RNA sequence: AGAAGCUCAGACGAGUAGGCAGGCGUGGAGGUUUGUGACGAAGCCUUGGGCGUGAGCCUGGGUCGAACAGCCUCUAGUG
RNA sequence: UCUAGUGGGCCAUUUUUGGUAAGCAGAACUGGCGAUGCGGGAUGAACCGAACGUGAGGUUAAGGUGCCGGAAUGUACGCUCA
RNA sequence: GUACGUGAAAUUGCUGAAAGGGAAGCAUUGGAAAUCAGUCUUA
């Protein structure tokens, strides 16, 4: 069964804030794997996506999507900075998020 | 007395012609080609000038002279199409060629909507 | 914008309607060349990230203007003949395939572009039912299918373990770190 | 240029939530305590002139139209030069006669009706 | 007069009014919520559970003050009581709601209330005296009861999704 | 090119007491609109739609029953 | 040229008077608050940074990066056991 | 239907929907559910 996750496992640490202002336009991103922003430079411009399911079947499916890039590092522990089509929701704190491989440079 | 007194009264602000809203106003005047309240599309306000309208399935367009301005009822003379839209096209610019031609633009779009008006009309 | 310089029976146009159809200004961008990767050198093994085939793996064969028309010898992965945009495949350091022997220059726009619709009505249970392999896929596509996957077997079978490696699928494992890994 | 909105949400005035007597139309603040006057941090936000929206899309529709109140056929008839421009809207008192009047004269121009249904 | 609910249609439904009746209003809705869904025989026989002291209606929203009793644990409440003045004014308006179902001809074993709707009627001005010479308001709340009893009564598909479906078809069978 | 229009460019934007300008809305008057209306005016309600930075305006649905409005100006017991 | 409002002020730096002292009274220069939000000082009218049309991106001030909290459980050399 | 034109708000009952661990209301951003229009359809 281990054939698959062309991705790599991400968690939606909060958003862009300071000590009481929040700006929910960008999220800040954990890569697994990822601990410094030389490491995060890999991951610059990769596509991450918020997977979600619903009752409801929209196109006939069970799971909707939310599509996102990776914009930048985020201090030096590896944390990158993305920007959704859709900004996340503030209950996806500790969620998990899937960093494809493309757009690809390697 | 003269037809930039004549705009300075009427047009600007009131006229039987005018149609104001919220900042934009229209020119209901049936001798105005373009609609708008303007010195260059006011035949009240300004010398000689044409225009178009409809009826029963033909167009017919006014006209003006200068010497025949004191005269209401002989001062626009009127001129009859019921051919075709290209041929009305002809008309007006031909009938305007001599003239300010200013106006053929603004005239043609008017004929050849007016046209499509009755095209509409009979689908 | 007169008569007299375009006459006819019937006018250059009918109608003349609305606003004098603002032109657009004369842009100053030319095409040019796509500067393609360095790595994706034809006959290069790469792994397809997206699509129905993603992480297959596939021989390249030549580089379209934006694109890699790619394949996987038939016979071993069931990739047929595709273009793949260069954004979306990991070029492997494994050792490359002889591809001189097989034409290229016949995969082009033209020979991978759909059909024209121009209408919005689609879809239908007897469309899904068209298309497929069985149906359409014209006997021309199928004999240079044949031709290249035959000419490429005599590559993949001199250099050993790479038939069971491109029939194999990549896909990672836990433990794996992409920006480590070199492929 | 496609239609954008600055600002989409109304500018409700202070306090209309809490009171009935206080309507939600939008009041200045006068107050000399006031906490959305002197505009402290997370209070409600003020009408502004940056709020205004571009000249070249002011006004009109999010189909690019400009809504244009009608009476009856002559004032359809007035929308004869401008029905790229203007979109006619039936007004409310019009009866069921002239309103299906003032439609086919709004269809046969050409000009497209905000409330046909 | 127009009624509360847009059901009641004359096919199956019967109906009882009582307009400016004087009795508590509070008392009246804690009765009406009481019986709100049983049927007309069991109702029947709880409200003369209730005027015997048998069974008791349990005051929900205006209990301020109301003592407990053993007879609300029933309803899993602990404040109840026993309005007969309400109990009278609920059962004379259902005695006459079944004689309309029985004019009308509708079966009698499965009537139900299926709606019962009690209204604040216009005050009763009275007058009570109070120390140092003041005089104060000793108002009625009169109550509007109505009664209605009655009978017991696509996608579409992608172009991907489509041709994966139909190979998945094929492949099955 | 409603020359009271059109067009190019740069700089700037806190605000109580206070000043000034341009607008929004209400009752009545002169002019105007081949203006709306018992085939439903005004008013009222609305988990509908649109416009404006805003004051505010428009509209669909419901309720209703005899009048009412846009533009130019006059006026005031005008928010 | 005509006219409004004001003609109770308060705080900080430095200089200083009366005072046992004061979140005390009285002055001098400058800056603030009153009239002024915003980031920091946990919080606070005048402290530190910075002064404000509506937004996007980037970079910073004062202040900070164990967790609450965005950001090194960083690097180097020491002191400290309460 | 004389407790009579129109029949507003406060307040109230019923129904449906959702929320609720010592207040509520509000602003920003999106999820979920509900609801809706433009747009295209054509030239």
């Amino acid at each position: 069964a281990q054939g698959h996750r062309l991705y790599v496992k991400a968690k939606h640490l909060s958003f862009q804030r300071s000590k009481h202002v929040i700006h929910p336009g960008t999220s800040i991103v954990k890569i697994e794997g990822c601990d410094s922003k030389e490491e995060a430079q890999f991951y610059l411009g990769k596509r991450v996506c918020y997977v979600y399911k619903s009752s409801k079947a929209v196109r006939g499916s069970k799971i909707r999507v939310i599509w996102g890039t990776i914009a930048r590092p985020h201090g030096n522990s590896g944390a990158v900075r993305a920007r959704f089509v859709h900004n996340l929701p503030a209950k996806t704190f500790g969620s998990s998020l899937r960093v494809m491989l493309y757009p690809s440079n390697i | 007395q003269q037809d930039e007194v004549i705009w300075q009264v009427v047009g600007h602000e009131f006229c039987s012609y005018r149609i104001k809203g919220e900042a934009q106003n229209f020119c209901r005047n049936e001798y105005n080609v373009t609609g708008l309240c303007n010195r260059q599309s006011c035949p009240l306000a300004n010398s000689r000038y044409a225009t178009v309208r409809e009826d029963n399935g033909k167009l017919y367009l006014y006209m003006k002279t200068i010497e025949r301005a004191h005269f209401p009822s002989k001062l626009w003379q009127r001129i009859k199409l019921s051919k075709n839209y290209a041929k009305a096209l002809e008309q007006i610019d031909q009938q305007l060629l001599y003239w300010p031609g200013r106006q053929i633009h603004r005239c043609k779009q008017r004929l050849t909507r007016l046209t499509q008006y009755l095209l509409k009309a009979r689908r | 914008g007169e008569r007299m310089v375009l006459p006819a029976g019937e006018a250059a146009a009918k109608y003349y309607p609305a606003y004098r159809e603002n032109v657009p200004k004369k842009a100053r961008k030319a095409v040019r060349p796509t500067k393609l990767r360095a790595s994706l050198a034809p006959g290069t093994v790469c792994i397809l990230l997206a699509g129905r085939f993603r992480g297959k793996r596939v021989v390249v064969l030549s580089q379209l203007e934006d694109t890699l028309v790619v394949t996987g010898p038939y016979k071993v992965n069931g990739v047929p003949i595709r273009r793949v945009n260069h954004r979306y495949v990991i070029a492997t350091s494994a050792p490359k395939i002889d591809v001189s022997g097989v034409s290229v220059e016949k995969f082009t726009k033209a020979y991978f572009a759909k059909q024209k619709r121009s209408g919005p009505v689609k879809k239908d249970e007897a469309f899904f039912a068209e298309n497929a392999p069985k149906n359409a896929l014209p006997a021309e596509r199928i004999a240079d299918q044949k031709a290249v996957d035959a000419k490429l077997l005599p590559a993949i079978k001199a250099i050993p373990n790479m038939k069971e490696y491109l029939a194999a699928s990549f896909a990672l494992s836990n433990g794996d770190r992409p920006h480590l890994m070199k492929f | 240029v496609n239609i954008i909105k600055k600002r989409t949400k109304p500018f409700k005035r202070h306090q209309s939530d809490r009171f009935k007597r206080v309507g939600e139309s939008w009041r200045k603040p006068r107050g000399i305590d006031s906490c959305v006057r002197r505009r402290f941090r997370g209070t409600i936000s003020m009408p502004k002139i940056g709020y205004g929206n571009n000249k070249k899309t002011r006004y009109c529709m999010p189909n690019g139209l400009k809504a244009f109140l009608v009476r009856n056929v002559s004032d359809v008839e007035l929308l004869l030069m401008h029905n790229k421009t203007y979109a006619a809207e039936i007004a409310g008192n019009v009866s069921a006669r002239k309103r299906v009047e003032i439609v086919e004269k709004a269809r046969a121009l050409g000009v497209k009706v905000t409330n046909a249904g | 007069v127009r009624y509360s609910a847009s059901p009641a249609l004359e096919t199956k439904c019967a109906k009882a009014r009582g307009a400016y009746l004087r009795t508590h209003f509070k008392n009246s809705r804690e009765v009406a919520f009481t019986i709100n869904g049983m049927s007309l025989k069991k109702a029947f026989i709880f409200l003369d559970n209730v005027k015997e002291h048998k069974q008791a209606v349990p005051f929900r929203r205006f209990n301020g003050g109301v003592g407990r009793t053993a007879q609300g644990k029933e309803f899993g409440v602990t404040q109840a009581r026993w309005p007969v003045k309400s109990v009278k004014f609920f059962y004379d308006l259902l005695k006459n709601a079944e004689a309309n179902a029985e004019a009308k001809g509708l079966d009698m074993d499965k009537l139900i209330i299926k709606h019962v709707q009690v209204n604040a009627a216009p005050k009763q001005r009275r007058r009570t005296y109070r120390a140092h010479g003041r005089v104060t308001a000793y108002l009625s709340s009169p109550s509007h009861i109505e009664i209605i009893v009655a009978e017991e009564e696509v996608s579409r598909v992608s172009l991907k999704q489509g041709a994966k479906a139909r190979n998945l078809a094929a492949r099955k069978a």
